[PDB]
């Protein structure tokens, strides 16, 4: 007996902060106004091909504030968990299979995806995306001192083992560089250096391991505003939106979108942007 | 397969021209019903030519989604206004099934979404504020807009009513709205002239149109406050009948156009400016 919604999310600052619980299994009461926090069960152990031990964790950020607003608006009960494999989600050949939160949602392990999940053709062929709650693009994260003109820079268009540039494995950035033949040369360099997570990639730019990180501007711009040793370069390419993901059959699809439109019109979405996003 | 499509002129999205004796270059044929006189319902469909950003989008969706169309310009209202729970404009055309879809500078909003289905947004818009360069306003939240009579003389500002902008101001800023109605403008062109000739201080309007207008302003006098800042961000979408079988293929083709860099090609071709 349960008409409670299974919500899947991923660790992605500043949208989803993931921190451990206190010694009693509760969240450290923080303040912006109180910081609204949820219990999010997830694997404590990263690394591929390793056993995943589900532990309660604390979840907060732009997307959590958004979920709470969605639950209160549509009158739904929910429970939150982090994506077991730590990925956003691509369709790979095994017969083809979706991995990450995409795989999770399509199998019924999740009833909803609440994360900075990019709306794209490949995913929209299989799932329902709400109206976007954020419009953003792709940019490049370099170390303060590195110079690049953008996506048309010869250090990227003409790759070499000298300058290492990557993205996140099983992400939409991976889907974009793979689908486009005009970027096949760049995709061939990237495939060898792609990280399991954006945090790992961001740290690798801090530790001189990675020299350029092609990622979502909403995340890169936020990162550059905190970590002054890193800066974003060039304008925005593949301008895309972030949306809520549901199965095509979902009875919440029309109401999820109306709530998002409401929040854009009444300033709520601009509030989240001020609270969580905006050297 | 052969769809009735409604549009409305608004440059650079929809541009209407007179026929050459057919439609030339990048123009598609569009009809407009023109009344014989004002004391009859009798009229005739005049053959015209349509081009612009949204017309190129239609041409691409026609080819990709594999449909043919009969494009017409709305004559009852403009974009869409619900009067006594009865929609006019492009929205009304779709609601009352005279059009399978509406293509144009059509803003996605919550109340319109209740009566029509929208495609994914394909142009970022919302509310922007145009002023002569040097006007000290922080944006819609500025006390010059919020409490205009706290100023001697008061700030003179208006919008073109009956569209999504006035609806948003009516809903969010009740005092600002009732104050604004004396500065209502017949259209964009009138509004820009009033600004340029000191009859108006600020023009509150659709972000995408205002940014295009600022980018093409002669002498670059007129600007949008902030780096072309957008309040109540939303987008332009194709409006379709509730539960339309065309929505799916149309969303997929639009997201395909973004993936392939076809969107940026149109944005470069139609929307880039000097200023
Ligand atoms: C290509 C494109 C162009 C404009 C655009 N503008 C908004 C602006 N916008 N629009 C809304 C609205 F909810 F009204 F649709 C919310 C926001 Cl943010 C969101 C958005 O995602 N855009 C997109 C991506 C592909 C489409 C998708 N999905
Ligand atoms: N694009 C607007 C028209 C202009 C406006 O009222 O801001 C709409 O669809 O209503």
């Amino acid at each position: 007996m349960s008409t409670r919604l299974k919500i899947v999310t991923i660790h992605q600052e500043p949208f989803v902060y993931v921190k451990p619980t206190l010694s009693d299994g509760t969240c450290k009461e923080e303040f912006t106004d109180p910081v609204k926090k949820v219990i999010c069960t997830g694997p404590n152990d990263t690394s591929p091909g390793s056993p995943r031990h589900t532990v309660p964790q604390c979840c907060y950020g732009f997307c959590i504030d958004l979920l709470i607003k969605l639950a209160r608006t549509m009158n739904f009960t929910y429970e939150v968990h982090l994506v077991a494999d730590g990925k956003f989600g691509t369709q790979e050949r095994v017969k083809k299979e979706w991995n990450g939160m995409m795989g999770e949602l399509l199998s019924g392990q999740a009833d909803m995806i609440v994360a900075p999940l990019t709306i794209n053709n490949e995913r929209a062929q299989y799932i329902e995306f709400s109206k976007p709650f954020k419009y953003q693009g792709l940019t490049i994260l370099v170390k303060k001192g590195t110079r690049i003109t953008g996506i048309n820079d010869p250090r990227l268009r003409n790759p070499s083992d000298k300058f290492i540039y990557a993205t996140v494995k099983q992400s939409s950035v991976d889907i974009y560089f793979r689908r486009q033949v005009e970027l096949s040369t760049m995709y061939r360099h990237m495939e060898k250096h792609n990280y399991e997570s954006a945090a790992e990639a961001i740290q690798a730019v801090r530790d001189n391991k990675l020299h350029a990180f092609i990622w979502d501007s909403a995340v890169l711009e936020f990162e550059a505003s905190q970590k002054c040793d890193l800066v974003t370069t060039g304008e925005l390419f593949f301008r895309s939106g972030f949306g809520i993901g549901m199965r095509k059959d979902s009875p919440w699809k029309q109401n999820v979108s109306l709530s998002i439109l409401k929040s854009h019109e009444n300033g709520f979405m601009e509030d989240l942007d001020k609270t969580w996003v905006r050297c | 397969n052969h769809l009735s499509i409604v549009t409305l002129e608004e440059a650079p999205f929809v541009i209407v021209e007179d026929i050459d004796e057919t439609c030339v270059r990048n123009t598609v044929p569009c009809r407009k019903f023109v009344k014989i006189n004002n004391s009859t319902n009798e009229g005739m469909n005049v053959k015209k030519c349509c081009k612009g950003f949204c017309i190129d989008i239609l041409k691409k969706l026609s080819r990709t989604v594999k449909f043919t169309y009969d494009l017409y310009l709305v004559t009852n209202g403009k974009h869409g206004k619900k009067v006594n729970n009865v929609w006019n404009g492009m929205i009304g055309e779709v609601v009352y099934q005279r059009a399978v879809m509406a293509v144009g500078s059509l803003t996605i909003n919550e109340e319109r979404s209740e009566v029509v289905d929208f495609s994914v947004p394909f142009v970022e818009t919302g509310i922007s504020v145009m002023v002569s360069r040097g006007t000290q306003v922080t944006g819609l939240s500025d006390k010059k807009f919020q409490r205009p009579h706290d100023y001697s003389p008061p700030f003179r500002f208006g919008t073109v009513p009956n569209g999504s902008t006035e609806r948003n101001i009516r809903n969010n800023y009740p005092y600002m709205h009732q104050y604004m109605t004396k500065f209502n403008q017949k259209g964009v062109e009138d509004a820009l002239v009033s600004l340029k000739t000191g009859k108006l201080d600020a023009f509150i309007y659709d972000a995408a149109v205002l940014n295009y207008k600022a980018g093409r302003d002669e002498g670059c006098k007129l600007v949008t406050i902030g780096s072309g800042y957008i309040f109540a961000t939303t987008g332009y979408g194709i409006a379709l009948q509730k539960g339309s079988p065309w929505k799916r293929q149309i969303d997929l083709a639009l997201l395909q156009f973004v993936g392939d860099g076809e969107m940026e090609e149109l944005e470069t071709l139609w929307l880039t400016g000097i200023c």
